């Protein structure tokens, strides 16, 4: 047993495995120990796969490289190719043109939304809502409870909710449950009235059935979803307004009002189904007390931050970024990804080797050498874990820290920002300040007046660091990113028809023209927090490529003084109804949206 | 009753699921509910940890020799397996046990294929295509970087409408979806053939969809529906959105050279 950050960990209890967690990207095991009451007292986030990236891409052509880097991830896609190519810009001085700066960023947040909803009900849901409880639900209560929850949505009769149910019920009854299959419906850790569990599951259909058609966007900028192409300079994506048959470019007018319909449906989804869903899921479960899962979000949060409305001009995010540190919300350090003394990856409990294991490397001097090693107490052989030895090496994930502390990332670190920045009278973080403080109404007042339940006086402070606060967090960030690519698609085709139509800087192409060494980092606020790139080209080819992911900062295993990460720190003190099911720890993991392939790269 | 599928997952980055789902003609939903019995899929589903595992032993015991088996990813040779961990033993066991009682085994995209990214050189983990270590059992490759949406859904449909494999080429592929290069029916073709060529990004060339052979596009070589067929309910191809076709449904493509340099002769 020993204290860090707050927590009092201790092993002393009964050991609990989960591998596979599942209802993630990749691959990941977790293993706890539980108190005499279920209360988990220790925990272990163990990433389970590797690939290399870092390792394949040294010799090869800095131009090349973000198609390689895209394929860390088929979930998050693109946003390493993303952040590549602004790594390479950056290394050899190249500035995109509008156009091209336009089109990546409404790709960004084509990509925040897709990842954000399809996170939710595909992944997430499954937590919160009892799929064979919507089968008791009357479906006329399911329309009503529809119509408080969202009034705008149009699918919301009766008839609608009957049919949905009635599929469902044939599904079940056939005996082959598939996805449902062995699950934990049943459990007293579920609070959801049936016609709730009703209304999402019907939610998540109609999700899965939309999802497909926001990507088109990718589809139009970039040729394909997942994996759409980029470019270092700017987008292959040429404009000709005039161009047909054998003149025709990839984007025309009939392709930019193509892209705003898609926006538009957007829109419509975020504001109607998912933000609503969140609120309502939200408000019942604060209304069980169920305020866990709030681990490092409590104290110390990190993003890049991201979404210039000037290009360029940090100083214009719209989702400003920085550091927070001790839960002190009126001071926000600023990062600095290029600070050798700010962002260090240690791997003291990692399966890679460094000369000096007491230090963490900045990632332009970064090391991945693999060392797949398990510790003395390990239960069980090297190819047949029973409990793994969290004591030593126990992960293929590296310990990102910022300044040596250990930091959250995500969209509640950039909501939790936003509303200090915006505290400190940033004008830029308006909008995010503006959904947080509607959610709190809605959620503390509004929703439980509807529903006829008690009204509630929590503040931003409390609600927000908590597993409900992560995932409400996410919900709104989908919406804030649906909003800002509407005003994106303006500037564009404005921009566009006052006769701009460049879509790539090539000066600085041909590898010829380069420095002869060069150094360079590209960050992104992916979906599920601060991504960066670290690059050193010498004579054309990449010598050194560092990835790390936002993933990597919050799956991360201990570092050299046994600091937890933000998985482990979430964990920490929630009560179990059944120690051998998983409910709460996939809860509040999934909150975090773990990518594991973006974690260890 | 529905065809079980077990869905597993080696080392991937998670974009053959991805593309899947992105079916129009089927539905995915309709696949999932409708068509197959989805019982194991990491992505997806419910279960968890002993909960999960537990579903293998079941459908494999119930339905011996009449599940399909697909795999996503690809097993690691390097770190003893353990650069993929299931269940604490490494992938390539959960893979070999699961492909033992499986009427077919579908290689879900260039990973599953060929290697794809992690078997670029140098290959840190070994990572190992499924035909290399699977040698016993009928193994229809789908390949791509993912394969489009509709190429996935399509072998399913035929799979289970007729229970048998589609016509394969010498190399595993379905000659439904993989007969003909990028480059035959590239709507750029015309350009191709009159000697007219991109030759810097954003040129009055590339404003006007000339073709991209000089800028690296491996059309020519690359063996694909994406001409065709296209992505996302046929919105865009690579091509058509301004970018060369990298070769991303063909063996070996990462370490083909530049994606920018054009091929020879
Ligand atoms: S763009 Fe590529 S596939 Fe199309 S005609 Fe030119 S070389 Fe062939
Ligand atoms: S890169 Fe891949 S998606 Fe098609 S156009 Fe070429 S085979
Ligand atoms: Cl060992
Ligand atoms: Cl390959
Ligand atoms: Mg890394």
């Amino acid at each position: 047993a020993y204290a860090t950050q707050g927590f009092n960990l201790d092993d002393r209890g009964r050991r609990i495995v989960v591998d596979p967690v599942t209802r993630i990207e990749g691959h990941m095991r977790c293993e706890v120990n539980v108190d005499a009451n279920n209360v988990i007292r220790n925990a272990v986030s163990t990433g389970t796969m590797w690939r290399g990236l870092e390792v394949i891409l040294k010799g090869r052509d800095p131009r090349d490289a973000w198609a390689f880097v895209e394929r860390i991830c088929g979930v998050c896609t693109g946003c390493h190719a993303l952040a590549s190519v602004r790594a390479v810009e950056n290394a050899l001085d190249i500035r995109i043109p509008k156009n091209a700066h336009l089109i990546r960023e409404i790709m960004a947040k084509t990509l925040q939304v897709h990842d954000h909803a399809v996170h939710f009900y595909h992944l997430h849901a499954l937590d919160w809502v009892d799929v064979m409880s919507a089968l008791k639900a009357d479906p006329k209560r399911t329309s009503e409870l529809q119509q408080l929850v969202s009034p705008a949505h149009p699918l919301s009769s009766a008839g609608y909710f009957r049919d949905i149910q009635n599929r469902l019920k044939r599904f079940v009854e056939s005996g082959q449950l598939g996805p449902f299959m062995n699950g934990y419906w049943g459990s007293k850790a579920y609070v959801l009235p049936p016609e709730a569990n009703l209304m999402a599951v019907t939610h998540y259909l109609e999700a899965l059935d939309l999802q497909k058609e926001w990507v088109k966007i990718h589809t139009i900028f970039g040729g394909k979803n997942p994996h759409p192409n980029y470019l270092v300079g700017g987008v292959p994506c040429a404009i000709n307004l005039d161009g047909i048959g054998a003149a025709s470019a990839p984007v025309n007018m009939e392709r930019l009002s193509f892209v705003k319909a898609r926006i538009d449906e957007i829109i419509e989804f975020n504001k109607n189904v998912y933000v609503p869903d969140v609120l309502a899921i939200g408000t019942l479960y604060k209304q069980a007390g169920w305020l866990y899962g709030g681990g490092l979000a409590a104290t110390n949060v990190l993003d890049y931050g991201e979404y210039p409305n000037v290009a360029y001009n940090k100083s214009t995010d719209q989702l400003p970024g920085g550091a927070i540190l001790n839960g002190n919300w009126d001071e926000v350090f600023p990062v600095d990804p290029r600070d050798s003394q700010q962002v260090q990856e240690f791997v003291s409990h990692s399966w890679y080797k460094y000369a000096d294991e007491s230090v963490g490397l900045h990632p332009w001097d970064g090391v991945t050498e693999p060392n797949y090693v398990l510790g003395a107490n390990t239960k069980g052989t090297r190819t047949r874990i029973e409990q793994i030895d969290e004591s030593a090496k126990y992960s293929w994930i590296k310990s990102p820290r910022w300044r040596g502390h250990a930091m959250e990332v995500g969209p509640l670190s950039r909501y939790i920002l936003a509303y200090a920045h915006a505290r400190s009278g940033n004008k830029y973080a308006e909008r995010p300040k503006e959904q947080l403080e509607y959610s709190a109404q809605m959620i503390n007042s509004a929703i439980p007046k509807a529903l006829g339940l008690p009204e509630t006086q929590y503040t931003l402070k409390q609600l927000l660091p908590s597993t409900i606060g992560r995932t409400l967090a996410r919900a709104l960030e989908s919406q804030y990113c649906g909003e800002m690519m509407h005003s994106d698609w303006h500037d564009l085709v404005a921009n566009i028809r006052a006769g701009d139509t460049a879509t790539a800087n090539v000066d600085k192409w041909d590898p010829a023209t380069w420095p002869l060494q060069a150094k360079g980092v590209g960050t992104v606020a992916a979906p599920r927090g601060a991504l960066g790139h670290w690059i050193r080209i010498k004579d054309g080819r990449i010598e050194n490529y560092q990835c790390v992911v936002p993933t990597t900062w919050n799956g991360s295993p201990r570092d050299y003084k046994g600091q937890i990460g933000a998985f482990e720190a979430s964990l920490m003190n929630t009560p179990m109804v059944n120690p051998e099911q998983p409910v709460e720890i996939l809860r509040t993991l999934h909150s975090f949206d773990p990518c594991l392939a973006c974690s260890t790269h | 009753p529905r065809t079980p599928v077990l869905w597993l997952h080696g080392l991937e980055c998670t974009c053959c699921s991805e593309s899947f789902i992105r079916s129009a003609h089927p539905l995915a939903k309709d696949v999932v509910l409708s068509m197959i019995s989805l019982d194991y899929d990491d992505t997806l589903m419910a279960a968890a940890g002993h909960q999960a595992e537990a579903i293998l032993e079941e459908i494999m015991t119930k339905y011996k020799g009449n599940y399909i088996l697909a795999v996503e990813g690809n097993p690691p040779l390097n770190q003893d397996g353990m650069s993929c961990i299931i269940g604490g033993r490494p992938f390539i066991e959960q893979l070999k046990y699961v492909a033992k009682d499986a009427k077919a085994i579908i290689s879900w995209g260039s990973c599953a294929s060929w290697g794809c990214v992690q078997a670029a050189k140098p290959n840190p983990t070994q990572a190992t295509p499924v035909h290399k270590v699977i040698t016993d059992k009928p193994i229809i490759k789908v390949p791509g970087c993912p394969p489009i949406a509709e190429v996935m859904t399509g072998v399913i449909t035929y799979m289970l409408t007729f229970d048998r494999i589609p016509e394969l080429d010498r190399q595993g592929r379905p000659k439904m979806f993989y007969s003909q290069r990028i480059h035959d029916k590239c709507y750029r073709r015309p350009h191709f053939d009159a000697g007219q060529f991109v030759e810097e990004w954003d040129d009055e060339s590339a404003r006007k969809g000339f073709c991209l052979y000089k800028m690296g596009c491996k059309g020519p070589t690359t063996y694909n529906a994406c001409s065709t067929t296209r992505w996302n309910e046929g919105t865009s191809f690579p091509i058509q959105s301004g970018h060369g076709c990298i070769g991303c449904s063909e063996d070996g493509f990462w370490d083909k050279g530049s994606f920018y340099d054009r091929l020879t002769g």
